[PDB]
RNA sequence: AGUAACUGACGCUGAGGAGCGAAAGCGUGGGGAGCGAACAGGAUUAGAUACCCUGGUAGUCCACGCCGUAAACGGUGGGUACUAGGUGUGGGUUUCCUUCCUUGGGAUCCGUGCCGUAGCUAACGCAUUAAGUACCCCGCCUGGGGAGUACGGCCGCAAGG
RNA sequence: CGGCCAACUACGUGCCAGCAGCCGCGGUAAUACGUAGGGUCCGAGCGUUGUCCGGAAUUACUGGGCGUAAAGAGCUCGUA
């Protein structure tokens, strides 16, 4: 199939990973 | 094509001691000749390669002269 | 005489340097209502011309449907491309119960009482092809008896035999 | 009722076929033995369908019918030509224009144009116009007569078609099957017997075998012609 | 050098002779035309009509 | 592994019919022989017989083809299979091709067709459909 | 029996190999090719290139219908099953055999000022010193090649 | 695997008669001996996972054979288990 | 693979469960030639947190352990029976050309490719190594985003799964 | 009363006012907006909303699929 779907999925996963990197310390302090 | 001189009824055994039988199977640079340019079967080609490597390890053939 | 059923007019187009070139495709069913039907698919720059080509193609390819009095011999299911059409005999006086393309094909063929259902690929051309295949899957009782080499009585049920008696 | 005997066609090489690699399994029915990398055709079946093909040709041309001698491979080229000229029957030898049988109404105009060219030749109009025009017209004449040698007698349609080496001229067999015309052909060991109605198993790559088969068919059609 | 090809890619340098790589190259032409003594001019004339460099 | 010998027999018959084979050979059993005899009596196969194989007995069935090289069997289906088994009462016996086909039913009286079971007023397991 | 009689006919047919000499009769002469009848599955095919030594000879003048020639098989199996035959290589082989059986007599083809390239069916150089278009001369052979059939003549 | 002499002695000691080699008792005995040898090997080479998979296959086959024996004859199963020192 | 001496349906699949599981990554202790995330300058560019160049730390390596992910793909779950062939190649048995040297050829069992019937498919294509004809068991899907995300829970040193 | 879906014209307005179940209609000449004629379907009823079934083979037991459309666990062993 076309790689457009894979592009959407990788963008979503990348954004989630960046969010996790940004809030790692806050999650640890609240967890 | 060519003949596997070992599959014949007169096929001499492959050993790492008889150096001439191996020298006839390596090129002038000392590299092992390909199977197609020789024509021997796969098992005999592998035995020839193993014997050549062993003879090199015991300093009977040069390492790429 | 003959009856006709123009079941689908479509406007197709191909892209060229200047722009889009449009042509018209007509799917026409030609029959007599007495047991013979045919399907044609014509294409031309104008609708009436495409209809004429479809009519001549349908007349060229005729096919006799094994009617038994007023209905098909036995229930069948035909598949062509992704279109699936199931046909079932009905009691006299039921009338034609079918979708658009199926109704046109069966009315042209001359079937008066039949239950037809299309179970996929609502596209008209494939539904027509599936209906044609399902009709081609029908077998007359005499053909079955000849195939099995047994008397017609020993093969068909008494209902079909009595239906044949009244129809003749 | 065989004009030729079992020794006659056998000497030519009809029993020969093709290589084992290029064989069609559907010919196992008419295969007798495989030797020296080629298959051998049993001649008894060849006889018991050559008599049937003889009978069918007799009946067809007897009731006001016509046949077509079709063959494009050079091995059976000249043969069929001369056979047609000894019976006065349509034939094709050079090349099968795709669609003689199916597109008959269109190709008949070619015969009309050829007749017009012959009429012009009789009237002798080779100098009333430019030299280039008359040269082009002469080339068109030659090309049309070369492409359509035995087609000038095709009035309505062939009643039957005779084909050599069905594999080479698959277009003619396809046209005949589309029109329902019943094809009588000499299948080899690599052909398809489902596409031919009345086959005659045998070799077609040998000029002698093809010539002998054409002799048989021509004799059958001549006898039918004498018994109208 | 060899990977990928483009419109302006450098054309491959091809020698006049057929490649025939060292594998089974062999020596299958052995002329012995003349060894009668000659002078420079006579040798040049023997060159010229033989069309040999 | 082999789970349904009857389904295997039906598929062998179908494959042989589609390939225009004239003979089919397969391992023999009483149920297969009985359904083969039922098929022969209904005129769906030419004739069946049993040879002796290397270990057990065999079953050789000749397929029937009409003069025009067309098949005398148009369809072969297995109804009651291991897992989901189908049993029919004497009043709700199945009809195949609107009665044109034949339904094989195993009743306490042996192997019958749909019409025979209906006439004798018995029911059983609907083994297969033939048409 | 009939089976044995057919079997005898079938064994009557002979076999060949790639590289043998086969003798046959020409059935068709064509603008591009020459056919040959041997008595086997198909008629052997001789290309116009593989027909004669000279490079501008037409098949019609060299070979006529009904003639008999001895050719050599190059490839038994083509895509269409035809076997390629050549009398040019056959004459090459037979003439070369004759040539060691001479090492001599023949005619000349090419005019080089440094010698004479005699065409005895094969190329033979005679040096110009110890010897002329279309003439025939006699001398002994110096150096054969037999790979490309080249040879040097005295 | 085991050598010919070990197989012969195991078959002679555990076989039902002097000829059988595929009896479930003999198969179980041979599998148990192979399993103990493979365990002794693997106690040295801990990271030989492929032979460990082979051991798992042998264990499963022995368990299936014991299941068959216990299903056919319980007394034979008890005798075999007590004689070969197996638990489950 | 062959012999088929032996047991005599002991077979198949398998919810959960257990084990193995590329690379990257983590912990302890070693090792560190080349390569090389990060990081420095040089260069190109309007701008270069890049592509190119010069250096270069983790890492790549070894031992014992963790994690449990990949385009972990043949994007094709496991077992079985049947359905035209032709030709390469790996392994093993045997009959006939017979020199018995020889891919001689044939037969057969088990793999691994290519081309092609019937058949199947929306098409591309698959086609005896089925995506064909059928049977047994398991897993999975029910429009696209939101989202394999939030909450809760289990595992993990952590990344995270 | 554009097509599904029986039944078209004129005037007023102009990306406004508005219509609309979906597709979609309002850009001075709208059979889709508003009003008038004309027409069609029903008729003491006619439409709208809300809820359920059908059409939906769209949870496929009857009656679906997993190469590329969503779908074969990364692979084995094995308990029920």
């Amino acid at each position: 199939g076309s790689v457009i779907k894979k592009r959407r999925k990788r963008m979503s996963k990348k954004k989630h990973r960046k969010l996790l990197r940004r809030t790692r310390v806050q999650r640890r302090k609240l967890g | 094509t060519r003949k596997c001189v070992f599959c014949s009824k007169k096929g001499q055994t492959i050993d790492y001691k008889d150096t001439a039988l191996l020298r006839t199977y390596i090129s002038e640079r000392g590299k092992i000749r390909a199977r197609r340019v020789t024509g021997n079967c796969v098992q005999h080609q592998r035995d020839i390669a193993v014997a050549v490597k062993n003879a090199r390890e015991v300093a009977l053939l040069p390492f790429g002269s | 005489n003959y009856i006709e059923r123009v079941v689908s007019i479509n406007r197709v187009s191909k892209v060229v340097k200047g722009g889009r070139r449009f042509s018209f495709t007509a799917l026409v069913i030609v029959g007599d209502g007495k047991g013979m039907v045919g399907v044609g698919y014509g294409k031309a720059k104008e609708v009436p011309a495409a209809i004429a080509k479809g009519v001549e193609e349908a007349r060229k390819n005729f096919f006799r449907v094994p009617l038994i009095g007023s209905t098909i011999t036995h229930p069948v299911q035909g598949e062509a491309a992704a279109g699936v059409v199931m046909l079932r005999p009905a009691s006299p006086g039921t009338g034609v119960i079918a979708g658009g393309a199926a109704r046109a094909v069966l009315e042209c063929a001359g079937v008066h009482d039949i239950l037809a259902k299309s179970l996929g690929s609502d596209n008209a051309i494939n539904v027509v092809h599936a209906t044609v295949a399902a009709l081609k899957l029908l077998q007359r009782p005499e053909e079955v008896a000849a195939r099995r080499g047994l008397p017609i009585e020993d093969v068909a049920p008494a209902g079909m035999l009595k239906a044949r008696r009244e129809s003749e | 009722m065989a004009v030729v005997t079992m020794k006659q066609l056998l000497d030519s090489g009809a029993h020969f076929g093709h290589q084992t690699r290029r064989w069609n399994p559907k010919m196992k029915r008419f295969i007798f033995t495989d030797r020296n990398g080629i298959y051998i055709i049993d001649l008894q079946q060849t006889l018991t369908y050559i008599d049937k093909a003889y009978e069918f040709v007799k009946e067809t041309v007897a009731h006001g019918g016509t046949v077509l001698f079709v063959g494009t491979k050079k091995q059976a080229q000249e043969s069929i030509a001369e056979e047609a000229t000894r019976v006065g029957m349509p034939y094709v030898n050079q090349r099968w224009l795709g669609g003689m049988l199916t597109n008959f109404s269109t190709v008949h105009k070619r015969l009309q144009r050829l007749k017009e060219l012959e009429a012009m030749e009789q009237t002798g109009g080779f100098e009333g116009r430019t030299k280039k025009e008359i040269l082009m017209l002469t080339r068109e004449k030659n090309k049309l007569e070369r492409s359509l040698g035995g087609i000038r007698d095709m009035q309505k349609v062939p009643s039957a078609v005779w084909v050599v080496d069905t594999n080479k001229e698959h277009i003619a067999v396809g046209e005949a099957r589309k029109l329902g015309i019943p094809v009588i052909a000499i299948l080899d060991t690599n052909c398809d017997p489902d596409v031919v109605d009345y086959p005659i198993p045998g070799n077609d790559d040998a000029i002698r075998s093809a010539a002998l088969l054409t002799k048989v068919i021509a004799s059958a059609v001549a006898e039918g012609l004498q018994a109208r | 050098a060899g990977r990928e090809w483009r419109h302006e890619s450098e054309p491959a340098r091809r020698p006049g002779y057929f490649p025939r790589p060292p594998e089974e190259r062999r020596i299958i032409r052995r002329k012995s035309f003349s060894m009668v003594p000659c002078t420079v001019d006579e040798a040049a004339l023997e060159m010229e009509m033989l069309d040999y460099d | 592994t082999m789970t349904d010998p009857i389904a295997d027999f039906l598929t062998r018959l179908r494959n042989a019919n589609s390939a225009y084979h004239d003979e089919v050979t397969l391992p023999h059993s009483k149920l297969k022989a009985n359904i083969a005899e039922i098929l022969k009596r209904e005129g769906y196969i030419s004739d069946y017989r049993t040879e002796d194989a290397r270990v057990g007995k065999s079953l050789v069935v000749q397929l029937k083809y009409g003069p025009s090289r067309e098949r005398s069997i148009a369809g072969l289906r297995r109804v009651s299979k291991p897992g989901l088994r189908v049993y029919a009462k004497s009043t709700n016996l199945p009809r195949v091709l609107g009665g044109l086909g034949v339904a094989i039913i195993s009743t306490s009286s042996g192997l019958l067709t749909d019409r025979q079971a209906a006439r004798q007023g018995v029911g059983g397991e609907v083994l297969a459909y033939v048409w | 029996s009939a089976e044995d009689f057919l079997a005898a006919i079938d064994k009557t047919i002979k076999y060949f190999n790639d590289g043998d000499i086969v003798e046959g009769t020409i059935v068709k002469v064509d603008r591009d090719e020459v056919l040959l009848d041997i008595g086997y599955k198909t008629e052997g095919v001789i290309p116009s290139r593989e027909l004669s030594i000279k490079h501008d000879v037409d098949p019609n003048e060299v070979v006529s219908v009904g003639d008999e020639v001895e050719a050599l098989v190059l490839t038994k199996e083509d895509k269409e099953g035809r076997l390629i035959l050549s009398k040019k290589r056959a004459q090459y082989e037979r003439a070369w055999g004759t040539i060691e059986e001479l090492k001599v007599k023949g005619t000349v083809i090419e005019v080089v000022k440094g010698g004479l390239i005699l065409d005895i069916g094969l190329r033979g150089f005679l040096p110009a010193s110890l010897v002329y278009i279309g003439k025939e001369i006699e001398a002994k052979i110096i150096e054969l090649d037999k790979n490309r059939n080249n040879v040097v003549l005295s | 695997a085991l050598t010919a002499e070990q197989k012969k002695e195991i078959l002679g000691q555990y076989g039902l008669h002097d000829t059988d080699t595929g009896s479930p008792e003999a198969q179980v005995a041979l599998l148990t001996k192979r399993i103990q040898d493979l365990t002794e090997h693997l106690k040295v080479h801990k990271h030989d996972h492929h032979s460990r998979r082979g051991l798992l296959l042998l264990v499963g086959r022995r368990r299936r054979l014991l299941k068959y024996v216990a299903q056919v004859d319980v007394a034979r199963y008890r005798s075999l288990i007590e004689r070969l020192g197996l638990r489950r």
